[PDB]
RNA sequence: GAAAUUGAAACCUGGCGCAAUAGAUAUAGUACCGCAAGGGAAAGAUGAAAAAUUAUAACCAAGCAUAAUAUAGCAAGGACUAACCCCUAUACCUUCUGCAUAAUGAAUUAACUAGAAAUAACUUUGCAAGGAGAGCCAAAGCUAAGACCCCCGAAACCAGACGA
RNA sequence: CCGAGCCUGGUGAUAGCUGGUUGUCCAAGAUAGAAUCUUAGUUCAACUUUAAAUUUGCCCACAGAACCCUCUAAAUCCCCUUGUAAAUUUAACUGUUAGUCCAAAGAGGAACAGCUCUUUGGACACUAGGAAAAAACCUUGUAGAGAGAGUAAAAAAUUUAACACCCAUAGUAGGCCUAAAAGCAGCCACCAAUUAAGAAAGCGUUCAAGCUCAACACAAAAAAUCCCAAACAUAUA
RNA sequence: UCUCUUACUUUUAACCAGUGAAAUUGACCUGCCCGUGAAGAGGCGGGCAUAACACAGCAAGACGAGAAGACCCUAUGGAGCU
RNA sequence: ACCUCGGAGCAGAACCCAACCUCCGAGCAGUACAUGCUAAGACUUCACCAGUCAAAGCGAACACUCAAUUGAUCCAAUAACUUGACCAACGGAACAAGUUACCCUAGGGAUAACAGCGCAAUCCUAUUCUAGAGUCCAUAUCAACAAUAGGGUUUACGACCUCGAUGUUGGAUCAGGACAUCCCGAUGGUGCAGCCGCUAUUAAAGGUUCGUUUGUUCAACGAUUAAAGUCCUACGUGAUCUGAGUUCAGACCGGAGUAAUCCAGGUCGGUUUCUAUCUACUUUCAAAUUCCUCCCUGUACGAAAGGACAAGAGAAAUAAGGCCUACUUCACAAAGCGCCUUCCCCCGUAAAUGAUAUCAUCUCAACUUAGUAUACCCACCCCACCCAAGAACAGGGUU
């Protein structure tokens, strides 16, 4: 019979090899997640397809921000596989009040507060 | 069809290209270990039988003073037991040791300029006495074996060497 | 085509995603004045916003949480040592 | 010449399918991604004890919020002007 | 499926009936069919004047004619300078888990041919501890309206007649 | 058109059976079962729809759920957080339940079947792309226009068999048993002359003879109309 | 009758003239091979072939046409008979 | 045989979960005689109906055991309390069996037989293994326990397609195809002297008979032949034919049944439609196979008995393609029983030279040798007549 999976908990033991590879640091976990769907919730569980609901995943390719906490990593290591996780980074930290109009999310991670549409000058 | 069945049965093509893709990849070195120089063979320890011949051989070269090398041709062996019959009775010996022995031997001694001879199958015909007379008589028997030399005292001499000693 | 080389440049697998070709308004009058945004832009930056506001949210949520959490181990450390102040041994101790 | 018994990818005798070599790199390349998301998973900022209690009143207030939309549902208003306003048809030039 | 009991107005000269495949079958129970009982049609179209035929002009189904056909293929689509050539495309309905299916039905044109009922509930008005133009219901009900329930087909059975 | 004439009437007989069931647009919407003179049906439940009321629903951290029983199974049930937005009850009824295939566990058959029968999950009866054509495999869903762009799945590999050179006399036909069986019909022991040789590993003799070796030296394929894309080992992924 | 058929006449036949049906028919601009598919392809896949066109023959195909065929099964469908 | 109820396995851990499944049962008995009266809250065999547990209270003492051990409503009985069905088809109709091929109607490819298809248990074939037969000797042949693959010809299994007009079998006609070759051809081995044989590789160009009983397929034997191959093709072909066996109504024999009636048996008889719309096709312009006799030759071979190769000739037969001088059916002609003509190799192997691997070795080494096409057809007056030309058309001649 096809059931869930028990992902056994040394898998999610990041190596130090793992560190130097990914560009982590497990003494300062990132704050917030950024997951993006990648494949889709058919031919999948139907227990699947809740959590993708339940993550505010529907539309693919869509990128959204979660909290790096228990609770919520548990239902990601349900779909890891239909899913892409990156760190938000903040260069400039997180965004104020005035700078919520200039806001946009790079490839990379990492979320700009000045999104000026203008070549660097350097 | 049944989980075990016994035909191989074919797998969904999810498993079969996680199968391809998880095949063992044995490691390559960068230069093959053939091309490279090999490390020097570990050294060979001499067989008692090797040491105990040059034992041997060093008593023949002391013991008896006449020593005879011939080729030893392929002659049947009740001819060449019936030589060697007629040899007992001069009180003459045949005695056969391997080249590859001999020669180490030979490099390093006296008798050095006797090591070209000894190419291929070859006999010593040794005496304490050196009957030289009575040996050639015996092997004039024979057209086709030759008489490569010999060293009597020390002195080492050809064939025609022995044919002035016997006379 | 060249999607990933654009992603090693920090920029969109798809050009038309974010960047000078589609954020710019794509046109504007003769005499210079400033043409209204687009539907798209407007959408966009709206989009943008609320994904922002979350980051915020968020972020702040997780920091009052946890300072919670660590005022609570405080608090539970201060009652052991009120119940110890109670009177003192007598008898055989003294 | 050729034929497979029966339907071709179904039965005893099927027929046989082999992997190209685009087809190992697609399924290598999401291999990579997943093994970089069990490394993200590996580094919980909070712990459980930290977590808990850090969202409830945002909870409660949001389920608080479907409640009155579900609990405000009744017809709406009828207005005397409306049922007038179809006399209107008949509106015409002296 | 009652009865006692209760008690009703009542002005023929009408139509949110049909208009030639409709409305009676009806131009007629004739033609025609059957020994008999019995069954049972079809259709007509000028004009004030035919004692104006110099007449009741045009356009309109399928079917033809005007005007046979040119590689290739569910006959089309994307197109194109251009009909074809190129590219893409496994007819429809019904019955089945699943029909391009070599499973059913359809040559085609025109006309005809198949969802009727208000107990409850709901919706919208009236009035309200009462509602209703006797009766009936009522612990917010009661009155009124709106809004849900098809067509064709057996082999048979019985009664009375007509036939050797 | 006589296993019961024809006609009329009852009669618009009845048919759980067959066929048909007419304008536009949008929305929600599929596979637990029980009973049945019942398995071609129906009723109830499950599921589905609308309206209404209400508050929790789903996901799930520990803790917790048996012994006789180590297939010591995969995994459930329960379940605060948390992510989310549904769920329950009330009112009104319709409709579906002669299912398929794939993966997995296990039965029946033959460790056959496009076989039958349960369980979990997916897909299909919902669109599109890719596997040659393709209901069930993979990719992918929420709907329009464009002569824009980035991607998903997505192109089968493999060609297999050379090989020793030279040499060999002898205590002996080792005894037993056998017509005689001698290294080789069998057997008990397996020492030994000689630089170096099995009281013999195979052949050939009724038995012997003859021979070689050991020793010194030097990994397949064949069916019926006619094979079946065309091809190409070498310009930087 | 056949080995082993053959000849001839008549009818039919074909052509000219006159008269003029019926079953049938989803639409067809109606090819072959191999494969595939609801398991037997003119229409799908891959190859090959291919100006148009009537007349006369032929009967392999169009699971050809003709009476919901015969044949088994089903119905709380009929009837005869014992 | 089975139909209701319960336990164990499948169903391994909450519940649930099927057969033709894998096993065993139950339709009671015993002890009570408060096995009395009432009442919160729950379970529930996937619905309902039924079924199960139960604190407290009243009243007494000081929710019986058992997995199943059961039957609703109506009705009948009874003063009442209560009782009543192997209603076992066990969610139960108050009470009803056979037969139909004389059958009828409505449907069903949900569903049988034939066929197609799936599958390869069975069947069939080749290798692997080397035990064992073959005087000796695995491998001239043959073959066990098994193993490894292929084939889709039988017997089965599956019920997917066809129930709104294919009965099936066999024969006649004409056959296309496979090669796993019966014959002809080529070539290894042989327990191959030569003839005969056996076996293996190669070869599908050509051929593969006529009869008696039998519906026959097949088979038996009759005579032959170089041979009388194994199959497939809708178990080829039935809008080409046959209807003998089986199949509808009649009847008989034997059998079963009270009878109606039935039959895997025997016997007799028994309607086989169609005017071609479409596809395909309608002179493959022309290379032939075989036997016998003769010669070599009574030669090689053999002790004799016996008895061949290759090459050449003759004759005959069929097949293909023509013709009418005879013969014959017949007569300005057609036709055969008559006459005439007929033209290529076949690549399985057998050997040289010669390296890898200074020999040798025929070489999926370079190389060498043996077997490793022709013919026919080809132009461009026409009214009408004629024609050895012809369905029409076309074609030839008209001097
Ligand atoms: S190529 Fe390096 S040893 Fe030959
Ligand atoms: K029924
Ligand atoms: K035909
Ligand atoms: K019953
Ligand atoms: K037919
Ligand atoms: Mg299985
Ligand atoms: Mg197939
Ligand atoms: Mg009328
Ligand atoms: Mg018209
Ligand atoms: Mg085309
Ligand atoms: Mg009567
Ligand atoms: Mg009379
Ligand atoms: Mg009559
Ligand atoms: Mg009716
Ligand atoms: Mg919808
Ligand atoms: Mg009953
Ligand atoms: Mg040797
Ligand atoms: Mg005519
Ligand atoms: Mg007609
Ligand atoms: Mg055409
Ligand atoms: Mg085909
Ligand atoms: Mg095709
Ligand atoms: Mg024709
Ligand atoms: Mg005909
Ligand atoms: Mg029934
Ligand atoms: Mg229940
Ligand atoms: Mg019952
Ligand atoms: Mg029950
Ligand atoms: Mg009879
Ligand atoms: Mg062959
Ligand atoms: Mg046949
Ligand atoms: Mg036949
Ligand atoms: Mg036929
Ligand atoms: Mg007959
Ligand atoms: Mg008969
Ligand atoms: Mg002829």
């Amino acid at each position: 019979k096809f059931t869930r999976s028990r992902i056994p908990e040394k898998v999610f033991q990041a190596s130090p090899e793992d560190h130097e590879k990914y560009g982590g640091d497990p003494q300062n976990p990132h704050k917030l997640h950024i997951v993006t769907r990648i494949k889709s919730t058919r031919r999948r569980p139907y227990w699947e397809k809740d959590i993708i609901k339940m993550l505010g995943l529907e539309k693919a390719h869509t990128p959204q921000v979660h909290k790096n906490i228990p609770s919520v990593n548990a239902k990601l290591k349900v779909v890891k596989h239909l899913i892409r996780i990156k760190p938000l980074k903040l260069p400039q930290g997180l965004p104020a009040e005035e700078n919520m109009s200039n806001t946009c999310l790079k490839s990379t991670g990492e979320l700009v507060v000045q999104w000026h549409l203008k070549p660097v000058e350097q | 069809s049944k989980a075990v069945t016994r035909h191989r049965r074919v797998m969904h093509f999810q498993r079969q290209k996680l199968m391809a893709v998880t095949e063992y990849i044995p490691p390559k070195p960068a230069i093959h270990p053939s091309c490279l120089p090999s490390p020097p063979s570990p050294p060979q320890e001499e067989i008692g039988l090797i040491r105990l011949l040059r034992r041997e051989i060093a008593a023949v070269f002391q013991d008896n003073r006449m020593i005879a090398v011939c080729q030893n041709v392929a002659l049947s062996a009740e001819d060449k037991l019936l030589m060697r019959h007629q040899l007992r009775k001069h009180k003459i010996l045949m005695k056969v040791f391997p080249n590859q022995v001999l020669k180490p031997f030979l490099e390093d001694s006296k008798y050095q300029n006797l090591l070209p001879l000894f190419v291929g199958h070859n006999m010593l015909l040794v005496s304490e006495e050196p009957k030289v007379k009575e040996m050639v008589r015996i092997l004039r028997t024979v057209p086709f074996l030759p008489l490569l030399g010999g060293c009597i005292d020390d002195t080492i001499l050809s064939r025609q060497g022995f044919i002035n000693y016997s006379k | 085509a060249g999607g990933q080389w654009r992603l090693q440049q920090g920029l969109a697998a798809n050009p038309s995603g974010y960047g000078p070709l589609t954020e710019l308004p794509d046109w504007s009058y003769a005499d210079g004045r400033p043409a209204p945004p687009m539907k798209g832009q407007l959408r966009r930056k709206a989009e943008r916003e609320t994904f922002a506001r979350r980051v915020v949210l968020l972020s702040q949520e997780m920091d009052a949480g946890l300072q919670a959490w660590q005022l609570r181990q405080q608090k539970l450390q201060e009652e052991q040592r009120k119940q110890e102040n109670a009177l003192k041994p007598k008898g055989a101790s003294l | 010449r050729g034929r497979i018994p029966g339907r071709q990818w179904i039965g005893k005798h099927r027929r046989p399918r082999f992997v190209s070599l685009r087809a190992k790199q697609n399924m290598i390349r999401r291999l990579e991604i997943e093994a970089e998301n069990h490394y993200w998973l590996s580094m919980p900022y909070m712990t459980r004890e930290q977590e808990r209690g850090h969202a409830a009143v945002r909870r409660r207030e949001a389920f608080e919020a479907i409640k009155a939309a579900a609990t405000s549902k009744f017809p709406p208003h009828r207005f005397i002007a409306d049922q007038l306003d179809h006399l209107n048809v008949t509106k015409k030039w002296s």
